[PDB]
């Protein structure tokens, strides 16, 4: 309960935490309230892969002690944001949005997480389309080989079996052609 | 690359399942290719009887 | 295609005149004789000479092996394909549609999170000026 | 008119008898098989016997274009399909996992507000009961 | 519609080998059969 809900759900996180690099983007944020909860964010994250190690996380991380809050307080600050939430936008106009940051932005373009929608250089996104590219031809070389060993396996055990299921298909169709000439012939002598 | 990676995920996908199901896959094709071969063999066996039986008669 | 009480490949298949099932001819038979001329999984009668109709098999055309070769076969892997890769697109787009809304309410939510902070803020600076200011008079 | 499974028009489409929506059968059917029975875009359990109903109307004569006259026309508009359909999944797989991982990411950052309100609101609580304090101390004029 | 009697069995599994697990693999195999399959046509009629 210490530890965060978001590595103990469904979401999906990054193995590798840097606590640090975080935290000093954190503070460059100019507004205070926003730097304040990304600071935090940083935080929790940094004890989300500590206490709880996600596969392919380095050992030996840190564990960040927090102050502990009690869940009146937290169940008071959610009534708090929601009082002072907005209206809900409608699922249509959501999906309206989604429509059109999907065709304004490429599907290609929206399908990498790195294309920042403050990154208006053209350089920065061929940079980014070529290590996606680059890590794109990684994996498709690794799954190409894994599927390749795959098949010579298969090929290795059911060999005997695609022998043995031509050579009886040979003799099927041998039998069919015997069959039909000795249909012929029985009727040839059948009228003679 | 984005379309070979999805051939190559969709290989590996069915090499899975050949590596699941293989052996009962070529199991039940090798026996009903041999039950048609057999189905055949027969059919010519009778006709081969039968045409050797109208010969004697005639 | 099988038998439905040996479960095997039948030489001689015969089919149920009201179910139409395929089994062996002797096996249909001692069914028949064994439940008193019953078809098996069916509580109707079934005549041995009348309900089973013997099935006969022409060798006109050429044999066609059931393998992944036959164009029926690849039509059929290409249609569970499509089919499989349209259910998938489709749960896939759900489940976008979906992370969508709770990244817009999330966005909202965490906007209205920051003016509550920032006013939050505001009113622990206030208070502490003002408990600076008691403590700075109150000598 | 198209199914809602396959986004095109179904060659035997049926509608829900509660919702009223047209999808392919062999798509519901799959669609039921894989998640129990469940009806696509409710948690409504729909009935793959009773609960569709076929809908009988004319068939949708699709015109045959004058390009796809030969079978290697046909195979190669076919394997263009393919990959577009292919490529389109794999952007929609892509774009679910960025909007997953900007989710995550912003459930954390709302998180950390929370905690950091729930401070600053027992931190403002301590302000005034110390400001509460003082002027009940301090003698006002 | 009166004639015809449906027969009611398990569903035939056929042999999947393991070179034709991919769908470009799988359209190469399907364009051959087609072209087997017309030169058989071509071939029966000549024969005929």
């Amino acid at each position: 309960r210490r530890r965060t809900q978001v590595m103990q759900r469904e979401l999906p996180r990054t193995a590798v935490v840097d606590i640090d690099a975080l935290l000093r983007a954190a503070d460059e944020i100019e507004d205070p309230a926003r730097a304040l909860v990304a600071r935090e964010a940083a935080l929790l994250m940094a004890h989300d892969a500590a206490k709880y190690p996600l596969p392919g996380a380095p050992p030996g991380v840190k564990p960040v002690e927090i102050p502990r809050f009690s869940d009146d307080e937290l169940a008071e600050a959610r009534l708090q944001i929601l009082m002072e939430m907005k209206e809900k936008p409608a699922p249509e106009v959501v999906h309206a949005i989604w429509n059109r940051r999907e065709e304004n932005l490429n599907a290609l373009r929206l399908g990498l997480g790195y294309y920042d929608s403050d990154s208006e250089d053209g350089e920065d996104d061929v940079a980014n389309i070529r290590a996606t590219l680059e890590a794109a031809l990684d994996r498709l070389m690794a799954s190409a080989e894994k599927g390749n060993k795959l098949e010579k396996k298969l090929n290795l055990h059911l060999g005997g079996y695609k022998n043995r299921a031509e050579m009886l298909r040979k003799k099927l169709g041998e039998a069919h052609a015997a069959l039909e000439k000795a249909r012929n012939a029985l009727a040839g002598f059948q009228v003679l | 690359a984005y379309t070979a990676q999805a051939y190559l995920s969709a290989r590996r996908a069915h090499l899975a399942l050949l590596d699941t199901h293989g052996k009962n896959a070529w199991l039940i094709g090798n026996w009903h290719l041999e039950g048609e071969v057999k189905a055949v063999e027969k059919e010519l066996a009778e006709t081969k009887r039968e045409i050797d039986r109208v010969s004697l008669a005639r | 295609m099988l038998c439905a009480l040996s479960g095997e490949i039948p030489e001689e298949p015969v089919v149920s005149k009201k179910t139409g099932v395929l089994f062996e001819k002797r096996l249909i038979l001692k069914y028949l004789e064994e439940h008193n001329n019953i078809e098996p999984g069916t509580t109707e009668e079934l005549d041995p000479e009348t309900d089973l109709l013997p099935i006969k098999t022409s060798r006109v055309v050429r044999p066609r092996p059931p393998n992944f070769t036959s164009i029926p076969s690849l039509l059929k892997a290409f249609q569970d394909e499509w089919d499989a890769l349209v259910l998938e697109t489709y749960t896939t787009r759900e489940q976008l549609a979906r992370v969508r809304e709770e990244l817009a309410t999330a966005l909202y939510q965490h906007d209205a999170a920051v003016r509550v902070i920032a006013r939050l803020t505001r009113e622990r600076d206030e208070a502490r000026e003002a408990l600076a200011r008691l403590t700075v008079t109150g000598a």
